């Protein structure tokens, strides 16, 4: 990703997110983003039944909350 | 590294394209072979024109992009030195061999077999001119001496010097006795010189025994000869590396005279360099001041008073060649000259040819020497150029002579004997073999052809009543009519070639056939 | 405001694999023709229009530079190999082609690249064990670390005119490599001298050095002929009543003062050359002639002298003998002092000859060579060189597997028997592996002209049963046993091949895609 060519604005999103684990974490820089990827396709999934992107967030919000606690 | 614009070839058209380029390459000289080949028309890119014969010029001149002729070109280029005049007749037979070998890849060998087989089939042609050779030296020498010199005369009469070119022939002979010995019986082209200008004409050749040293002699006033004063022991050289000046800084100098303390130490300074010098030269007893750099006033002035003229800027070569003739040494300072290595010569004088005001500067001995110098003049460029390339050309041919008695005839015969004997072995040797020696055989038949062709003769039938009239009647030396003859058979027509300079023809033709077949893949980058 | 791409994507997935490989392929077709002495030569023509014919393949490696990033790694492999090894650049680009040729239909049939990867990785796992099953290292067999080098030495001299006597003169060449640094070998540390006289199967070898006489002044045959403790010491510019080296010519118009001057001089020599008796220096050798005084001062104390030594004589002496060269007596040291077992003249040939004898830490020898005729010790001589050669050659890879295609047959066949026993989806990779090893022999013999399918098909069956050294022969079109023809390669360069070619191919099929950035 650092010298990948990345023009479009919504990639560098993930690009920022890899740079935070990076700097704050000593490994996961493949995780994060396979997952963002990976919550990203089934955001399609959820749009493609109808759901608007809010409900989505918020399930997603509470889902990442369980989980980390779950951890 | 630079891909792009990188062209290349490999497995399909690979063979096909060097072999179509090496004959490309050949047709430029093929129509100059032999001594009424045509002419081509040679033009430098400043827009001089010039008209020559010479396969070994045009292709020198001549530069492409082409891998295959390029390595061609560059393979005649060295070979030129080792023959001179047989390098169209190698183009020529590499040209032929090539094209064989594209039927025979055709047919399916594989060039590698391409290669061994032409190579016993050169082994067998040589075998067989070593057999069908004579030699002259052992039979007569006054023969032996007017071979040499008919040769020479061949060589000089395709050009604008035929009309006098006895005297450049006898010159060329006279040169390599002087500087061949029999003990090698190789001639040492680095003691042969070449010299030669514009102006004149062809009968003011001149075989000097020592180095010209064409000089002005630096101050106007030193004198511009060395007389051998009425008899003394010749001419007294000094032979020197030093500059005949005292050492000066190499940043500043600018040694003015400001007052008369400075003047007075810089002219002791100097004075006392300069008669130390002079002192020397004197006391080492030589009438001749030779050195490698320039004089300054101050010494030229001593000079002139003490009647001592001077030779400036003379180069290493040069030196050595003073050396050799005179049987001095090279004296690298003033202070190590002496009498003991000053160099003889019968006189230093200036020498006129036809109307040339010039008075060039020669050193003479008179006798037998190691070192000549071979002078060529002549009414225009194109005149020196030819006498010169003649006159090399005749060395090399003296030189070949001399060195093998054993000799062949030109006209193609030999080429016919060789192709003769070639194609009767092919039939008991089974395998690609056959194949092989076929086909060299062909090659071997395109030079003759080729002769034929450049004289208005048909090349078939030309080759075929040479061919019948070697194998049914017997093996002689019969050709085509290069030159006006009265009939065949150069055996009687005096037309020799060195035994020595076929072989090395065929070997090179063999040597340059393997190098351009060996070559199976050719990359090139692009341009900037 | 700055795009790197310029707009331009690629794909990713096995086309870029595929890709890869063909670029491999372009590179293997591109070096083909030189593989093997009898390969075709590549004439490259560079941005500077030199134009350079070569068949080596670092050099075409080099030339070419191919920009493909599957042919850069390539090109970086045998750059390595040549570095680190020197030897079978074209061989693991070959081979590393071929394994790319086989991996293409792996791909195509929807095998994942790391399957292949780990196929290929057992497939050298069993080739290295099968090659160091193969590698030649016996005793008890009639051969070994100096019993082979015997039969080359032997082989060497086939047809010559000591081939009868080789015997002896095996033993000879064989010691002269041995007898030196047996890590460091060189020609020009193995010497030999022609003395006329005797039979050829005389002639004698010596552990150190040897030279013709060089002496011819007063005092010969009046000094010590053998020293159980010699001291060998190079002294420059002495030995001699009157100074030879930085001298200068004087001239005196009185006899008195002549003699007087002389006779300092003389007492100078005398303290100098008893000085070279309190060095301890027993044997004194210089490029340069000994005067009579010297001579005869180092017999009355039984010391040996010989000037006018050749500089490579007394060079190889000093190596022998480890001491060094001084130039005045006055600044010899012990450090500079060399011994051996044995110093003594040789009287063979009516003529004294030097040498040192009984000298193992020597770092160099000479050969005494005798005969009826300098013609017929000339011969020797070009037979020793020859086998000395030879020997050098093979003791700088003792281990040594069968050549001419030998090798990699006996390991494609190992390979085929194992993949009968390796059930599973790695067959069908062992395969390819042991197809690929054969790639090799094919080419040797495209490239010298010999019919590749004929060759091979017969010595594929003949691999089946009897030795495991049958291979191609060069010479003449045939196979049979080149191990019994003196004809093998090292087993380190091929084990170092193979892993190469092993590693090129996984790291350029573990690449799914290729980012280039505009600079």
């Amino acid at each position: 990703l650092r010298e990948l060519d990345i023009v479009h604005p919504a990639v560098k999103v993930l690009v920022m997110a890899t740079e935070q684990q990076k700097i704050d974490m000593g490994d996961g820089t493949n995780l994060v983003m396979i997952l963002a990827g990976e919550l990203l396709n089934v955001s399609e999934k959820l749009i493609s039944m109808g759901l608007s992107a809010v409900e989505i967030i918020q399930g997603y919000n509470m889902a990442r909350k369980f989980t980390l606690k779950e951890l | 590294k630079d891909q792009g614009n990188k062209k290349r070839q490999h497995g399909l058209e690979a063979k096909k394209s060097h072999i179509l380029a090496a004959r490309s390459v050949a047709s430029i000289i093929k129509t100059s072979l032999g001594p009424r080949g045509l002419d081509k028309i040679l033009i430098s890119p400043d827009g001089e024109i010039t008209i020559t014969n010479d396969g070994a010029t045009i292709l020198s001149q001549m530069e492409l992009d082409n891998e295959i002729a390029k390595l061609l070109v560059q393979l005649s280029k060295s070979q030129d030195d080792e023959i001179g005049d047989g390098t169209t007749g190698v183009v020529v037979l590499a040209s032929a061999l090539l094209d064989q070998a594209l039927e025979l890849i055709q047919k399916g060998i594989h060039p590698i077999k391409i290669a061994n087989g032409f190579d016993e089939a050169a082994k067998l042609a040589i075998s067989k001119l070593e057999e069908t050779c004579d030699d002259i030296s052992a039979s007569n020498d006054e023969l032996f001496r007017d071979f040499l010199l008919r040769a020479a005369k061949t060589s000089l009469g395709s050009k604008i010097v035929s009309k006098d070119h006895d005297r450049f022939a006898e010159m060329a002979v006279e040169a390599v006795i002087n500087v061949m010995d029999k003990d090698r019986k190789d001639v040492d082209f680095d003691l042969i010189k070449m010299q030669g200008r514009v102006g004149g004409s062809i009968s003011d050749s001149k075989l000097i025994n020592g180095v010209i040293l064409d000089k002005d002699f630096s101050h106007p006033q030193m004198p511009k000869c060395v007389l051998p004063k009425e008899g003394s022991d010749g001419v007294k050289l000094a032979i020197l590396t030093c500059p005949f000046e005292p050492p000066k800084p190499k940043t500043k100098h600018k040694l003015d005279i400001s007052s008369v303390e400075e003047y007075q130490k810089l002219q002791t300074y100097e004075q006392d360099k300069f008669k130390e010098m002079i002192d020397d030269v004197k006391k080492a007893g030589a009438d001749v001041v030779i050195c490698q750099w320039g004089f300054d006033d101050e010494a030229n002035h001593l000079l002139l008073q003490n009647d001592l003229p001077a030779v400036r800027w003379v180069g290493g070569q040069e030196l050595e060649h003073i050396a050799i003739s005179t049987n001095g040494r090279i004296v690298p300072r003033f202070q190590d000259l002496s009498k003991d290595k000053l160099g003889t010569c019968s006189r230093i004088y200036e020498q006129e040819f036809g109307t040339t005001k010039d008075r060039m500067l020669i050193i003479e001995q008179s006798k037998e020497t190691k070192t000549v110098t071979c002078f060529v003049r002549g009414s225009n460029k194109m005149i020196v150029d030819e006498a010169e390339r003649a006159l090399h050309d005749s060395l090399c041919v003296v030189r070949n002579l001399v060195k093998d008695s054993r000799v062949v005839y030109g006209g193609g015969a030999a080429e016919v004997t060789m192709s003769l004997a070639v194609s009767e072995e092919a039939d008991k040797q089974r395998g690609i073999d056959q194949y092989a020696f076929r086909g060299f055989a062909q090659a071997l038949d395109t030079i003759p052809m080729t002769l034929a062709e450049n004289s208005g003769l048909d090349p078939i039938g030309t080759l075929s009543t040479l061919k019948s009239k070697q194998l049914k009647e017997k093996i002689s030396n019969i050709g085509v009519d290069c030159l006006g003859y009265g009939s065949n058979d150069m055996k009687e027509l005096f037309v020799v070639d060195p035994f020595i300079g076929k072989k090395q023809q065929i070997l090179l033709a063999t040597q340059l056939c393997r190098m351009i077949l060996k070559i199976d893949n050719v990359i090139i980058s692009g341009k900037d | 405001i700055v795009v790197l791409k310029e707009g331009t994507d690629a794909s990713q997935g096995k086309g870029q694999i595929i890709s890869n490989i063909n670029a491999c392929v372009a590179v293997q077709e591109a070096l083909k023709p030189t593989l093997g002495p009898l390969g075709s030569d590549i004439l490259i023509v560079t941005s500077n229009q030199k134009t350079t014919i070569s068949n080596d393949g670092a050099t075409i490696l080099k030339l070419l530079d191919v920009v493909h990033p599957a042919a850069k790694t390539l090109v970086d492999i045998s750059r390595a190999q040549d570095a680190e090894v020197g030897d079978g650049t074209t061989s693991v680009t070959i081979l590393a082609g071929e394994l790319m040729k086989e991996a293409k239909p792996f791909l195509e049939e929807g095998i994942s690249s790391h399957l292949i990867m780990k196929g290929y990785r057992k497939a050298v796992s069993l080739a290295v064990e099968k090659i160091n099953e193969l590698a030649v290292d016996i005793t008890s067999e009639k051969s070994s670390g100096r019993e082979l080098l015997e039969r080359c030495a032997r082989t060497a001299m086939s047809s010559k005119l000591i081939h009868n006597n080789a015997d002896f003169f095996v033993k000879m060449c064989v010691d002269a490599v041995l007898s030196l640094d047996r890590n460091d070998l060189d020609d020009k540390l193995i010497g030999i001298k022609k003395i006329p006289g005797g039979a050829m199967e005389e002639s004698l070898f010596i552990n150190g050095v040897a030279f013709k006489k060089t002496f011819s002044y007063a005092g010969f045959e009046q000094q010590p002929k053998k020293f159980n403790n010699p001291k060998i010491l190079s002294l420059n510019v002495e030995l001699e009543l009157k100074a030879e080296k930085d001298n200068a010519e004087v001239r005196v118009e009185h006899v008195e003062d002549y003699q007087a001057i002389v006779d300092a001089e003389w007492q100078l020599i005398f303290e100098k050359l008893r000085q070279v008796e309190e060095t301890g220096a027993n044997i004194v050798l210089s490029k340069l002639p000994i005067g009579d005084l010297a001579t005869q001062f180092f017999a009355d104390r039984n010391i040996f002298c010989a000037g006018r030594v050749s500089a490579d004589d007394m060079n190889r002496v000093i190596q022998a003998v480890g001491g060094s060269i001084q130039s005045t007596t006055s600044d010899i040291k012990p450090e500079h002092l060399g011994t051996c077992a044995l110093f003594e003249e040789m009287q063979i040939g009516s003529e004294r000859y030097n040498l040192f004898q009984g000298c193992p830490q020597a770092k160099t020898c000479t050969l005494l060579l005798r005969g009826g005729a300098e013609q017929v010790i000339a011969e020797v001589e070009r037979s020793l060189h020859d086998a000395i050669m030879i020997v050098k050659r093979a003791l700088q890879n003792k281990l040594i597997v069968a050549g001419g295609g030998a090798t990699e047959m006996e390991v494609s066949k190992c390979l085929r028997d194992y993949s009968k026993t390796i059930a599973g989806k790695q067959q069908m990779i062992i395969n390819a592996f042991a197809k690929a090893l054969e790639v090799i022999p094919r080419q040797l013999c495209e490239n010298a002209g010999f019919d590749a399918i004929e060759i091979l098909n017969k010595l594929r069956l003949a691999h089946s049963k009897g030795e495991k050294w049958y291979g191609v022969v060069f010479e003449t079109e045939n196979i049979g046993d080149n191990f019994a023809k003196f004809v093998w390669e090292p087993a380190l360069v091929k084990i170092n091949a193979l892993n190469s070619a092993t590693e090129a191919t996984n790291l350029i099929l573990s690449v799914d895609e290729t980012i280039t950035n505009k600079g």
